[PDB]
RNA sequence: AUUUCACUCAUAUUAAAUAAAAUAACUCCAAGUGGGCCAUUUUUGGUAAGCAGAACUGGCGAUGAGGGAUGCUCCUAACGC
RNA sequence: CCUAUUAGCUGGUUAUUUUCGAAAGAUCUCUCAGGAUCGCUGGAGUUGAUUAAUAUAAUUUUACCAGGUAGAGAUAAUGAU
RNA sequence: AUUUUAAAAUUAUUUGAAUUUUUCUUCUUAUAAUUUAAGUUGUUUCUAUACAGUACUUUCUUAACCCACUCGUCUUGAAAC
């Protein structure tokens, strides 16, 4: 038979019973498909702080335990 | 039944009276960087780069730049939730967003205000007022121009 | 005082003013006499008139002052004549009306139950414009002529209103209403 | 009539009560309830709270972690609510003092040999009662396989939730959807 | 051993003398304002001048419709004004804010300017108080200062006359003040409304919308 | 603590004091002034009201001049309207 | 009707029966939930049937006692007794039902000369 | 752009107000449901309909109580004894 | 006898109290008396909060955006007249 | 059985001060008490100087005032012709 086509009556209410979610907003995202030829130098930047900081703690510690 | 990509775009994506033409050079030389508030205002001279229906005239964060186009962050209301949506357009499409103008303002008043204030070690109420109820005032009047009111008749 | 006698109409001197702006310095204040319940009616009343004659409305406008009309001789008998505006079911009419009594807030209760009860006009469709004393002399309306002549006396044709201790329900021969 | 949310109770959400009807456990429960009210110690509070917790939110922690996590303390003591597991990809141990519900055989012996020893919560609650030199500790609450099938369903975009099969040969949920000659993929 | 109970004891004296003190200020300072305003009043009537007081900065509102049949809007603004059954009343502070979200509700509220002896009769008689833990508040009368002192103290608030005082001017501790205050539940009008319906302001009888002063006797058939 | 009768802290003087260490002077101040003697009153009224003159002139005035106003409000009104009817 | 005797307070008498028992055989009494679907007595119609609720229990300082201000303790034996030589003046005793006369005299005997007291003490006699 | 060092930007009322805001957030397993209808306001087809089709909110449904004589949906008001 | 064949369909579906508490939208479907899936709901559990504050909000304020509905117009355009 | 405490008030003494200048003026110094603190206590009768009644408790049967439609089910909607 002749059915009800369509309503939007308590989709409303029906959303606000458990609220209007909100996106979590995190503080860090991927950059998988954002600026390559950036992001790769960004990759090489972080390595050599990293190779920089490991070796001087490396340092240190070889000449604190002698 | 019909849903294209610019149904019901007809007064949304027209251009405004005497106001016709592609962008001015001007537009081509907006700074953007990463994070900051951007406008999505279709312009619809430029058809590359055009934003969905929807965004036009919705504001958001950039998360990505290329070299003509932009990836900025909106919410948008999905029945039971809101959820991010990354819509890339062009530069032509975007605008430099204003919703924080008064606060940048404001951060750079308050600090140069509270630089002095900490200096003379002076107490300062920083937070915006929200002003309310004025106070009494003991306000003159010469009577030449207490002029009397009567509801009018009718004509 | 008989508070079933009593009236909760009252007149109201309200003086207001818009906000000063970049505009104007000072705006020419307005002041008006109002008849209300009580004063916040009154005050809303005038902030009803100011922004249906000025365009000044009570978000950018204040009050200077709002004080209630006492009259000055409350047992001295006096004929106002009253005009007024109101609305019918179809149309807008100005008429001026006449009566007698000690107040002008009285007179003004007398106005409003009879514009109720002879046009069914309520006191949301009247203005109440220019009530003021007049002379006997001036006075227009035959049934208020009539009240001012040399030596005014009738009888007393009215039934008896006992109190309810008396308003026995069997009586034991009954009544006159000739009494007088 | 008020208009309250949830008709005004307030409703809180995990477990009240110990479900385990382990005799031992309810004692140790009662004692460590008792020392959370008595001290101000979230130390206590915490294990309190933890005795309580199903299986899988108390796992084991294997004895390289718990090395690694005490690595930088070598005076204080690692309580664990879970399981010390021994870890045959160690090599060597070293002095460790470690309180936990359990102990496997192999963790224990390795312990006692290493020179550090295994401790109870009771012994625990009788010498450091307010959790002095304590470091509290647990292992991977999220690694077990269970977890591998939760959150966004395998068919989803980007989705790394492993799919229930009987199998996973070449023709075992393979072909359709999750590759681009057959459809889409993922 | 004792030495605890005599310095608690010394404190709790000099508690009171000070409530004493601060008390004393706060009825001087009530009438002298009451007699500023009387004389500046009569300075401006006897000059050709007009004097507008200040605004009350105050202002008491009586939810008077049920929880059924609202709208949410409704629904959010008696929620955030703590006003949740048919004869709850409330503080609220006068702002462009709080003004403005008292305009969507008024249909179904009436408020007015409390003046100090109501304020001082619904704290003493219908006074209720959040006491316990942030978000386990237990309602108790108040019956005592402890608890006032105990919470508002920080603020130098400890005295059901400091809380009077910080309700009736808008002081600087009011927010606190009113939101450790649990909402006052009102008897039934001892003679009735007029009509729930209908606006005070219509010419009909009408209850709803800003009965300004007029709030006081409504407030004391109320209590 | 275990719950009790919940004084009236307006009617029962012991709770009222303890509420309100300043009540018990301001009520006593209140008494005393009530207990002042009818003659000294019943003498000083009439000194009290005759410093009024001055206020009740001005008070007179104000109204006057406002009644004024009014009927020279319906007076130019009235004007209009008799040079809008030719 | 609440009946209040002492400090005995019972918030309701006249138990609860079934809605309908009254005209059908078949419906016995003893309170059953309507479950129903336009049921008058489920949805709580005017003057028919209310239901039970929790609002009826009694205080729980006087909840099981009797009207003697006793609990009352059911025993088949001499030997159920020793926990009444210690609760004798808050503890009423009855015999059970199926207790010979021989156990019966018995157990009175040792109640009596234990000064607890006894329910049906005339019983089968 | 990132990283490391500095200095310091109200917090003692809280970078506007108000908030029985953590009664939150998240995860897992799962039920029923997927014929709706009505009222105000807006609105399409129709001469119209207690007709057919939509929008917002509130209800009825799933819900009794006081009132409208009477009444699933109106008004007050939602329910332990 | 296979066979207690099958039935998206009709009928029925058995103690109490207490607590929480819906949907009659949506997408796909040889789909329109059905189903799967989302939404709404319960139970379980963790992380948090328990610090009159932060997260948070069917609310407002302040600042800044976007609109072409009501209205208005026909001498501004188009189409009428 | 280690807050029916403490204080608060009141009474009777007492110290000093203030002041609206006092038979309820206020503020403390000490003592002893009381309750207006610190949710009802007292007196007199009766039941009754009984061992089950004409009283008291209770069950049942009848009235009387007010109210009350047939349950289960499908259904938007069942007391349903």
């Amino acid at each position: 038979a002749k059915s009800k086509n369509h309503t939007n009556h308590n989709q409303n209410r029906k959303a606000h019973k458990n609220g209007i979610k909100k996106p979590k907003k995190h503080k860090f995202m991927s950059r998988k498909g954002l600026d390559p030829n950036f992001f790769r130098n960004q990759k090489y930047c972080l390595k050599g702080i990293q190779k920089k900081k490991k070796e001087l703690k490396l340092k240190a510690k070889q000449e604190k335990n002698n | 039944k019909s849903r294209g990509k610019r149904s019901g775009t007809r007064y949304k994506f027209s251009k405004k009276f005497r106001k016709h033409g592609e962008c001015t050079a001007n537009k081509y030389l907006e700074k953007l960087n990463y994070g900051d508030y951007v406008d999505i205002v279709c312009d619809s001279t430029q058809q590359k780069g055009m934003p969905f229906n929807y965004y036009h005239g919705k504001t958001g964060k950039i998360f990505h730049i290329t070299k003509r186009g932009v990836g900025v962050l909106v919410n948008k209301r999905v029945k039971h939730r809101i959820e991010q949506k990354k819509v890339c357009v062009r530069i032509e499409h975007v605008r430099k967003s204003r919703c924080n103008e008064d606060f940048l303002l404001r951060k750079i008043k308050n600090a140069e205000l509270i630089k002095e204030a900490k200096l003379k070690n002076e107490h300062i109420n920083i937070k915006r007022k929200t002003e309310g109820p004025k106070p009494a005032a003991m306000i003159k009047v010469p009577p030449s121009k207490i002029i009397t009111i009567e509801p009018l008749p009718f004509y | 005082i008989d508070n079933s006698l009593n009236t909760n109409i009252h007149q109201y001197h309200i003086v207001g003013r818009a906000i000063p702006t970049a505009k104007d310095k000072n705006p020419n204040v307005y002041r008006m006499c109002i008849f209300a319940k009580n004063d916040t009616n009154a005050k809303s009343r005038f902030w009803y008139f100011m922004k249906k004659i000025n365009k000044l409305k009570k978000s950018n406008g204040e009050l200077l002052a709002c004080e209630q009309i006492k009259e000055r001789f409350p047992l001295r008998v006096k004929n106002y004549g009253v005009l007024l505006r109101y609305d019918s079911r179809t149309g807008t009419h100005n008429m001026y009306k006449e009566f007698r009594d000690t107040t002008k807030e009285g007179a003004i209760a007398q106005l409003y139950s009879e514009m109720a009860g002879r046009h069914r006009a309520r006191a949301s469709s009247i203005n109440i414009i220019r009530i003021s004393e007049i002379s006997s002399s001036l006075v227009r309306r035959p049934h208020i002529k009539q009240l001012l002549k040399r030596r005014l006396r009738f009888p007393a044709l009215h039934l008896p209103t006992l109190q309810k201790e008396y308003r026995k329900k069997f009586a034991s021969k009954r009544p006159s209403t000739y009494r007088m | 009539g008020i208009a309250l949310k949830n008709v005004g109770r307030i409703k809180k959400h995990g477990r009240k009560h110990l479900v385990s009807k382990n005799p031992y456990l309810r004692l140790l429960v009662k004692l460590y309830n008792f020392l959370a009210r008595r001290t101000n110690a979230n130390f206590n509070k915490i294990i309190a709270k933890r005795l309580i917790m199903p299986k899988r939110y108390r796992p084991p922690l294997s004895l390289s972690k718990l090395q690694y996590h005490m690595a930088n303390h070598p005076n204080d003591i690692a309580v664990v609510v879970g399981s010390i597991t021994d870890d045959k990809r160690l090599f060597s141990l070293k002095q460790l003092k470690v309180c936990a519900l359990r102990f496997t055989e192999t963790a224990r012996k390795r312990i006692e040999d290493a020179g550090g020893e295994c401790l109870t919560f009771d012994q625990l609650a009788l010498k450091y009662p307010t959790g002095k030199k304590c470091v509290l500790l647990r292992g991977p609450t999220k690694a077990r396989t269970a977890e591998k099938h939760f959150g966004k369903a395998p068919g989803k975009p980007k989705s790394k939730a492993r799919p229930y099969v009987r199998s996973k040969g070449r023709k075992f949920e393979k072909a359709r959807g999750r590759r681009k000659s057959r459809a889409y993929k993922k | 051993a004792a030495k605890k109970i005599k310095t608690l004891k010394l404190i709790n004296k000099k508690k009171r003398n000070d409530l004493r003190q601060r008390t004393l200020r706060y009825e001087e300072e009530y009438e002298s304002e009451r007699k500023k305003i009387i004389e500046l009043k009569r300075e401006a009537r006897k000059n050709n001048c007009f004097y507008r007081e200040a605004e009350k900065k105050v202002v008491f509102v009586i939810r008077l419709k049920g929880v059924n049949k609202l709208p949410p809007k409704v629904r959010s603004v008696f929620r955030l004004l703590r006003l949740l059954q048919v004869h709850n009343g409330v503080f609220v502070k006068v702002n462009k804010a709080t003004k403005e979200m008292l305009k969507i509700v008024e249909p179904y509220v009436t408020y007015g300017y409390p003046t100090l002896s109501t304020v001082r009769k619904l704290l003493y008689k219908r006074g209720y108080v959040r006491v316990g833990k942030v978000r386990r508040y237990a309602r108790k009368k108040i019956q005592d200062n402890a608890d006032i002192s105990k919470h508002l103290g920080k603020y130098n608030v400890h005295g059901i006359e400091d809380m009077v005082y910080q309700l009736y001017t808008c002081g600087p501790v009011f927010k606190k003040v009113n939101n450790f205050l649990w909402a006052f539940k009102l008897k039934p009008p001892r003679k009735g409304f007029k009509a729930k319906r209908h606006a005070f302001n219509e010419p009909r009888p009408g209850d709803w919308g800003n009965r300004e002063a007029h709030i006081n006797e409504l407030i004391n058939r109320m209590i | 603590k275990k719950r009790l009768q919940n004084k009236n802290s307006l009617t029962n003087f012991a709770v009222r004091c303890r509420l309100n260490p300043a009540y018990k002077l301001l009520r006593s101040l209140a008494v005393l002034r009530m207990r002042k003697s009818i003659l000294e009153k019943s003498k000083n009224k009439k000194e009290k009201r005759v410093q009024k003159q001055i206020q009740k002139k001005e008070l007179q005035k104000i109204n006057h001049d406002y009644y004024k106003g009014v009927a020279k409000a319906v007076k130019k009104k009235k004007k209009r309207e008799e040079k809008k009817a030719k | 009707a609440v009946k209040k005797v002492g400090k005995i307070i019972k918030k309701r008498t006249k138990k609860f029966t079934r809605f309908q028992s009254n005209r059908f055989m078949r419906v016995k009494p003893a309170w059953r939930k309507p479950r129903g679907i336009d049921c008058r007595v489920r949805r709580r119609y005017k003057g028919t049937n209310l239901m039970p609720s929790i609002g009826y229990g009694s205080n729980k300082k006087t909840k099981f006692l009797l009207p003697n201000n006793k609990y009352k303790y059911v025993v088949k034996n001499v030997k159920e007794m020793e926990p009444l030589i210690m609760n004798h003046t808050k503890y009423c005793v009855q015999i059970a039902h199926n207790v010979s006369s021989k156990k019966r005299k018995q157990i009175i005997e040792r109640a009596k000369q234990m000064n607890v007291s006894v329910i049906n003490a005339k019983a089968r006699l």
